RNA sequence: AAUGUCUGACUGCUCCCUAGCAUGCUACUACCG
RNA sequence: GCGGUAGUAGCAUGCUAGGGAGCAG
């Protein structure tokens, strides 16, 4: 676009030395122990975007089996079946944080509150209606993101233009807030882990099965090397809530703009314009729900290649055979739907796989010698439907089990699970990880985060996040919370003598003492509001 | 908060009627209030009867009731005189010391700075009280001269928005952050403030946009009047401790001088041999020169240069590019234009020119700050916060212009009065002496070296026999903001008609308009004497219009007569400094 | 002891930074490197000497003073 | 849509969208507008109606400033005050806006017709703002009189200088003249194309 | 809120009861002096009270149609914005060529991402290190997508000249390296 | 809320309502003190909490004041904090090389690249004077670092190469201050 | 002389602060039945 | 002696809105 291409740099964090200096003098971080700093702000230097963005080359044509996908297409459907959607018109859209960025060319002229402040009704009617009959290609741009990690290769998200996602969220918005409101279904999005719902999901996904183990995988390269068609597939199981709103080719048009907006076109990367092969663009209007939807088809295709590759005579159950040679039928020799079929497979799964589906990260309560003998897939299963239909290697370091039912998960949304006796029953706990909040607490983004004087707060969230450690039965990891409870005290001390010394006044009432005390913290665990 | 400015004593109180709103121990802020017309302090709170539009903001007949401020006329049956036993009601109250001398502070508060002396009393007290001086000095340069402000509100619109209006006439001034005013209502009754107010203008007029301090209903019937306000703090030091080393402290004189710079090595040596220097560089004596042969000299160090205008930082500069490689010199320019030969900012350098405002924070082995005698107390105290060098060259020549001084009107400062390294060379004197006048006719270098040089600046290029002078006053004109004498233009018209090798000359004159007719009716160039300091002319032609204190200053006449390399006419109103004058005359 | 030089190296990539390094190119892709080479290491020494190896880069400029701020 | 007043100057944004060209008129020059003539229908930035639905009662002398919309006598709310008072409506600059008494000559144009010479007469002598409000006014019109008229068919192209032009059904035939220039069209069916402007005698 | 007819009657009320109340007379003074109280603080409850409210609902209303007001201003703002941008980029296209490349198309409707591939004048090409430097852009002038390139200006990461001699294979590993060719359509 | 005038009023109203219940009174002399205690208390509930929302409303004030204050204030100083910082924690490492190099450098001994490790890889010093020379280049090796290293190439300010055993205390003068060595690693 | 502007995606949950409104609860006072 | 409405204050819950922050994919 223009004569020079820029580079850009991402900058080194910012250090906390009071915090630091805390916490080594209460006797942490000792040579060899388990708890340590393992989380930085890993710096990068020149052309770090573009070496980021040439991580497209993963993405390669795939072809799909059509005919095992056209029956896994239905399951994943029926999967879906207690929501409601459809089109909503401009004045029932719900936008949280009118002021982020607005994509490229907008962002010139300001935020999106310009935009969205700036059209009336009819004007955001009358686009929907537009798009419901042309096809509009945007152009996407790609942001650095400068946040904690452990894995020193950069990151980056995908800003789309205001024109897409002010139609989207007026397509599909309807049915994604009537996801993020369910209880008890299968994808979880909206349950918040407070107040008990970690048991409720641990106790809803165990569900009645008969030998269960747990069982929990990994997808290397998750939103570079989504083939299209699964995409493609993914965004019409979500339109499949549209039969009386839109007419058959308004579908076919919506279905045409999502993918020329989201799936290939133009990307704004450095200062010029590249091809965007294929996979999500992470940043659109609707990304955990497609990846939920695209992770329940892995796992049923799964399934399905399991139990027909199987030997037919080493199977002893009747119906079960009944149920593989039928599961043929309708695979290959029928030609159209058959309801009661798909129905009775789907209560089948339902009996002897249940799923607890966050976008991209599952766990899975089976059956355990179903899986041995063949009849549900294991970790090999996914391993080779991976190859084939992902172009990955999952590799097993990475897939963990769980065979006693009673520690949980080993680790799902990135915590652990505990089994705490509370009050008087016994209920499960989330616990992060030690390391990661040590280093949230020294490491910062700006230098106003590093006097704890102003910022007692996002302290006391820290501590929200870390309580569940107490129960733990090593020894170091309850002393964190106990760390950070001693520093709230001493931040609010010092504040205290500050103040009293630039002025003379002392504060009139506090209330801040029931932050450094653990009830106000225990409340939020047990069950109630 | 802060510390007593004349005894350290920790304050936490500002005087409120005084002009910078200082920090005055409890017992120096009780000398103030009762020894001038102060009687409004500023703590964390204004010092003022809290009772509904109880105006009392004399510091005396204040007393603490219950918890907010009173008069006698309301204190509850509990409370006590603030104003009382010496002190003032203020924090660190035992910790006071109490000035001696407040009359110094009392008098540079109390003042207008019209007047020579009080810029003597400015130049003559410590130097905590110099740079408070100055800081208040360019305050009331600010207050009065620099732009202005009282406007009267339209009507409200919203919080933050309002339809205003200035008194048709009255100074209307920019608006900007350093643009701020006392926000007054008056009930009928009732002066009160609502706080300190900027603004800006928005999209469109007036529904302006105004940050406030305060947090109250701005009334359709206010007005804003201008505050005595904009300066920056300064506290920096002036002359920094004058340490004479016997060896050349910290420089690595070169194994190879030349000739040009050979005369002044022991002058070179003896800055070695100083914290800082001063010599006297008459026009067109070869400062330049002598600045240049300073890093020539000492080849393995790192200078900084500095300068008031642009122009003469870049004079320095072209000398530099002609003597200095351009890959060690750097020029610095602000966010007008000027040099850029050399690396356009370049703090990691050899070599650096820089103007006093632009000077960048960082050290040096010697800062020679050229055009001393444009320099004020402000200068200084910048540039020896901006630079941290174990070696300072302050270049010059007291007896040449000057800074301006636009808010004096009645007096005239000494040369000892420009500033203080000035004063120190009408005082001790330079230390070196350029002696050897390159530029000026012998009839000029005598007679600048007889009036402002005694007697001491050398005639290099012999009697040229076109220095000429005649005395006409002409008849003086006046017109908006100069002097415009037409038959002494006429005399010069008629010199044109009968010199026409003198229509290259350079028409001089004490003003602007004056010169501007000359133009409009000599073509030839016509140049003001300040806009000539630094720039030499072969032919000049000086007509003094005027015989005021400008026009006949010695300074003035001195620097513009300097101006001539090879001759010079002088229609002369004044009869003193006609025979004082040592040229050609001639007659009407 | 080892987390103390992974802060420290932290500290000094900000110090850098901020003196306007990341200008020039080529150097701040060493200082990049180092930087992060410290923060992954395993054993102190080799960790030392990327250390000084970066240090070297701050000591080669004339922007920050050391003799005033080696006053104790 | 903030602006000065068409007789005062003072800022505003009040127009009578009843009059045609709807000029910036002062609270006080609005009310005056609004009591006299036919003009009742008035309107800032925002329209002034009886928001209540299936209630379109049109002057504003009858609506009533509810909550946060004016709505009329009936649908009003019980904490309500109304949008004519004292002589200014409702709007922008209430304080600052001056107004005056000239609103005769204004009543005078906004009401006038352009068929007599008189007006004419008046719209030569008025003020300056009033002399330019009538150019515009006179011209509008004679734009929507020129519209009024219609089309014109070809009966036969003799040729490129001569032509056999008949005009439209029932239609006052417009004149043999030189100002009066025609652009042609032709569809094709389907998409009817601007085939140029022409001139006859 | 003092001129207000409720509350000049309230304070005639208020008058006439410390008048009656202060000559003390009877019980049925007092009686109609109590009355006359409640009836004048029911006039000030709402004269008081239900003003302040249409006070309050004018103000939000004003403050609302001054950011509708601001809203199509900035509205305007924009739009003027969009339209010159649009009209600065388009004066930099209309080469006949790109007219001519669109004529010899059956139906005018061609691909874009061979617009700049033809009707283009300019190249910019950016090179990782020497060796891909050697098979690409060699030297004063090189071809690519079928036409003949001029090289006219390099340069580096800072973006500093660096003549066509610099680039030797001994002195590469002395310079920024992913380094910016700059290109001209020969003809 | 004790200084209040409205204190005293209730107050009073309090003492009198106990001499009625404390002297046994009639049925309505109470009601007096009833009624006007009970307008007393909404009255003098009234005044405190209007006078306790006023106090609390100046102290967040006053608090929302210093963190802007306290936080502008850091914001300007973080260029200088964060080089006292650097230094007081390099202090306390306290490894040999560190130190070293430091104190080389608050002498005068910069290098002119970075300090490489390989045992090839030049390395460039320069030296103010030569004394440091004598505390450190004593032959043909150089310490620096804490580790060895073999001068190969000496120069002074001009860019003349100068010979090894060419310098020394009484020919020290004859050469440019600014001396500059270029070693390899061990 | 300006002023002014610089890359921050889509979701979900949670804590803190403020404002508004209604509602809900309780007390004090007033009028009338 | 009760009811009712109107007021005012206190208190609570909830909903919306505005702002600051934290975690997760
Ligand atoms: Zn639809
Ligand atoms: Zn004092
Ligand atoms: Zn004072
Ligand atoms: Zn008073
Ligand atoms: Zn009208
Ligand atoms: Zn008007
Ligand atoms: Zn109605």
């Amino acid at each position: 676009l223009t004569n020079n291409v820029a580079f850009q740099t991402v900058k080194p964090g910012n250090f906390n030395k009071d915090f630091y200096d805390f916490a080594v003098s209460k006797g942490f971080f000792k040579e060899g122990s388990s708890v340590e700093l393992k989380h930085f702000f890993f710096a990068q230097d020149g052309n770090a975007a573009i070496s980021d963005y040439d991580y497209y080359r993963y993405n390669l044509p795939t072809m799909c089996d059509i005919r095992q996908l056209l029956f896994v297409v239905e399951v994943v459907d029926k999967y879906f079946d207690c929501y409601d959607g459809g089109c909503i018109n401009a004045n029932q859209v719900i936008v949280n944080n009118l002021d982020k960025s607005a994509g490229f060319p907008f962002n010139k002229w300001g935020k999106a509150r310009l935009y969205y402040d700036s059209m009336s009704y009819e004007d955001q009617d009358a686009l929907f209606a537009y798009t419901k009959r042309n096809v509009i290609p945007t152009i996407t741009q790609m942001n650095l993101k400068y946040a904690i990690s452990a894995k020193n290769r950069a990151r980056t998200v995908a800003g789309v233009s205001i024109c897409s996602t002010m139609t989207n969220r007026q397509f599909h918005q309807k049915l994604l807030k009537s996801i993020a409101a369910t209880r008890g279904a299968t994808v979880v999005i909206g349950t918040s882990k407070f107040y008990g719902g970690w048991h409720n999901m641990l106790k809803t996904v165990y569900s009645d099965v008969e030998n269960p183990h747990l069982m929990g995988w990994d997808y290397p390269k998750c939103d570079r090397a989504m083939p299209n068609m699964l995409r493609i597939m993914a965004s019409l199981v979500l339109a499949r809530k549209h039969t009386t709103c839109c007419s058959l080719s308004h579908r076919f048009y919506r279905l045409a703009n999502e993918c020329a907006q989201v799936l290939s076109e133009m990307v704004m990367c450095g200062g010029s314009l590249y091809v965007k092969p294929g996979g999500t663009s992470s940043g659109d209007a609707t990304t955990a729900y497609a990846n939920s939807v695209f992770n329940i088809c892995q796992a049923v295709t799964a399934n399905v290649n399991a139990l027909l590759s199987t030997d037919g005579n080493k199977i002893a159950d009747k119906y079960v055979r009944n149920l593989q040679h039928r599961l043929y039928e309708c695979l290959y020799r029928n030609r159209d739907v058959d309801t009661d079929f798909v129905n009775e497979f789907y209560a089948y799964l339902r009996k002897h796989f249940s799923m607890m589906i966050l976008s991209d990260d599952a766990v899975v309560c089976f059956n355990s010698t179903y899986a041995s003998q063949g009849l549900v897939a294991s970790i090999k299963n996914f391993k080779s439907v991976l190859y084939y239909q992902n172009n990955v290697f999952m590799s097993e370091a990475k897939c963990w089990t769980e065979t006693d039912l009673t520690k949980g998960p080993h680790e799902f949304c990135s915590q652990h699970t505990m089994l705490v006796k509370q009050g008087d029953d016994y209920v499960y706990l989330p616990y992060p990880d030690p390391s990661r909040i040590l280093g949230a607490g020294c490491f910062v983004d700006d230098i106003v985060k590093t006097d704890g004087t102003l910022m007692i707060e996002r302290f006391v969230s820290l501590a929200i996040d870390a309580y569940p450690l107490t129960k733990h039965p090593n020894q170091e990891y309850a002393d964190v919370f106990h760390l950070y409870l001693q520093y709230i005290r001493k931040l609010h001390d010092e504040l205290t003598g500050h103040m009293l010394d630039m002025y003379s006044v002392m504060l009139t009432n506090d209330n801040t003492s029931r932050y450094w005390e653990p009830e106000f913290y225990e409340a939020m665990y047990t069950p109630h509001t | 908060v802060g510390a007593c400015v004349l005894c350290n004593s920790q304050t936490s109180l500002r005087c409120g009627a005084c002009i910078r709103r200082p920090f005055l121990c409890c017992k120096c802020c009780y000398d103030h209030v009762i020894s001038t017309s102060h009687k409004l302090v500023l703590s964390v709170n204004p010092y003022v009867c809290n009772a509904p539009g109880c105006d009392v903001t004399d510091v005396t007949q204040l007393y603490l009731g219950g918890m907010s401020y009173y008069c006698k006329s309301h204190k509850p049956p509990i409370s006590f005189p603030l104003c009382a036993n010496g002190q003032v009601f203020g924090l660190y109250k035992n910790t006071c010391v109490g000035s001696d001398n407040v009359t110094d502070f009392n008098a540079i508060a109390t003042c207008d700075w019209t007047n020579a002396g009080d810029y003597i009393l400015a130049n003559t007290c410590t130097e905590r009280l110099k740079l408070f001086a100055a800081e208040t000095l360019k305050a009331t340069e600010e207050t009065f001269k620099l732009s202005y402000g009282i406007a009267t509100v339209r009507e409200v619109l919203s919080d933050r928005e309002l339809h205003l209006s200035w008194e048709v006439g009255k100074p209307r001034p920019p608006l900007n952050r350093n643009y701020v005013f006392t926000g007054y209502r008056v009930t009928k009754n009732s002066k009160v403030q609502i706080g300190e107010y900027t603004f800006e203008k928005g999209d469109y007029g007036d529904a302006v946009v105004y940050r406030g301090t305060t947090t109250y209903k701005l009334n359709v019937g206010d007005y804003f009047v201008l505050t005595s306000h904009t300066v920056m703090p300064l506290s920096a030091p002036t002359l920094v401790p004058q340490e004479h080393y016997v060896r050349i402290t910290g420089l690595y004189p070169t194994l190879n001088i030349s000739d040009e710079f050979s005369s002044n090595v022991a002058n070179y040596q003896k800055v070695g041999m100083q914290k800082y220097s001063t010599l006297q560089g008459p026009p067109g004596t070869g400062k330049s020169h002598f600045a240049i042969g300073l890093a020539l000299y000492y080849p393995s160090a790192r200078i900084v240069y500095t300068a008031c205008s642009h122009a003469a930082v870049d004079a320095l500069c072209e000398k530099a590019l002609k003597y200095l490689p351009i890959d060690k010199c750097s020029r610095i320019i602000p966010a007008v234009e000027c040099f850029d030969k050399f690396k356009v900012n370049s703090t990691l350098e050899q070599y650096v020119f820089c103007t006093v405002n632009a000077l960048p924070e960082t050290t040096a082995d010697i800062v020679v700050f050229d055009e001393i005698s444009m320099a004020t107390n402000y200068d200084l105290s910048v540039v020896n916060a901006r630079l941290r060098a174990k070696h300072y060259v302050y270049i010059g020549d007291p007896a040449q212009l000057p800074a301006p001084r636009t808010l004096l009107t009645k007096g005239t400062l000494e040369p000892e009065y420009f500033n203080s390294v000035c004063r120190l060379m009408k005082t001790i004197g330079p230390d070196m002496f350029l002696g050897t006048c390159r530029r000026c006719p012998a009839e000029i270098v005598d007679t600048v070296s007889a009036l402002v040089y005694d007697n001491k600046l050398k005639a290099h290029k012999d009697k040229s026999a076109q220095c000429f002078k005649m005395f006409y006053k002409g008849v003086i004109t006046h017109d908006v903001s100069s002097a415009i004498n037409r038959p002494q233009i006429g005399v010069v018209r008629e010199f044109l008609t009968r010199n026409p090798a003198w229509r290259k000359a350079v028409f001089i004159s004490p003003y602007n308009s004056q010169n501007a007719v000359a133009s409009k009716i000599l073509g030839l160039p016509t140049q003001t004497v300040d806009s000539s300091q630094g720039s030499e002319y072969d032919y000049v032609i000086f007509t003094q219009t005027t015989e005021t204190a400008h026009s006949c200053n010695v300074n003035r006449f001195n620097v513009a007569i300097t101006r001539a390399k090879v001759g010079i006419l002088c229609i002369m109103s004044d009869r003193d400094l006609y025979d004082k004058l040592q040229f050609t005359s001639l007659e009407i | 002891k080892m987390s103390d030089v992974k802060c420290t190296s932290v500290v000094l990539l900000s110090v850098l930074q901020q003196l306007r390094v990341e200008s020039s190119s080529k150097l701040w892709a060493q200082c990049v490197q180092l930087h992060n080479d410290i923060l992954l290491a395993k054993d102190t020494t080799e960790a030392f000497e990327k250390m000084v190896s970066l240090l070297s880069v701050l000591l080669s400029m004339q922007g920050a003073v050391d003799i005033n701020k080696l006053c104790e | 849509a903030v602006g000065a007043c068409v007789l005062c100057n003072s800022q505003t944004s009040l127009r009578c969208g009843a009059c045609i060209r709807r000029p910036f008129l002062c609270c006080k020059c609005c009310y005056d507008h609004v009591i006299s003539t036919s003009h009742k229908l008035v309107l800032s930035v925002n329209p002034y109606v009886c928001n209540a639905p299936g209630c379109d009662v049109t002057d504003v002398t009858q609506l009533y400033l509810g909550g946060m919309s004016y709505y009329c006598k009936s649908h009003k709310p019980p904490i309500s005050f109304p949008l004519c008072a004292n002589g200014q409506v409702f709007g922008l600059y209430k304080n600052t806006c001056v107004g005056s008494d000239n609103v005769t000559d204004f009543n005078a144009i906004a009401t006038c017709d352009w068929t007599n010479a008189g007006d004419y007469i008046l719209a030569n002598t008025c003020t300056e703002r009033l002399k330019l409000f009538a150019a515009e006014t006179l011209k509008a019109t004679e734009e929507t009189f020129k519209l009024s008229y219609g089309i014109a068919t070809v009966r036969e192209v003799l040729s490129d200088r001569e032509l056999h032009l008949s005009w439209e059904v029932g239609k006052p035939r417009p004149p043999l003249n030189r100002n009066y220039v025609f652009t042609g069209y032709r569809v094709t069916k389907n998409s009817k194309v601007q085939i140029g402007e022409y001139t006859f005698e | 809120f003092s001129s207000l007819p409720s509350y000049a009657a309230f304070a005639t009320a208020q008058e006439a009861y410390e008048q009656a109340v202060a000559n003390g007379d009877s019980e049925v003074v007092l009686k109609k002096l109590k009355k006359s109280l409640n009836v004048a603080k029911s006039e000030f409850d709402r004269d008081a009270a239900m003003q302040r409210k249409l006070e309050k609902m004018a103000d939000q209303a004003m403050t609302q149609m001054y950011k509708q007001a601001r809203s199509e201003d900035k509205r305007a703002k924009v739009t003027s914005a969009m339209q010159t941008m649009l009209f600065t980029m388009l004066r930099k296209l209309d080469n006949d060529a790109l007219n001519n490349i669109i004529n010899n198309a059956r139906d005018g409707c061609v691909p874009l991402n061979i617009i700049p591939l033809t009707t283009a004048a300019k190249l910019m090409v950016v090179i990782p290190d020497y060796n891909t430097y050697k098979n690409t852009c060699d030297g004063t002038t090189f071809t690519y997508a079928s036409a003949l390139w001029e090289i006219q200006q390099v340069v580096d990461a800072d973006s500093k000249i660096v003549q066509l001699s610099e680039i030797s294979m001994d002195n590469s590993p002395n310079l920024a390296w992913p380094l910016i060719v700059t290109a001209l359509r020969a003809n």
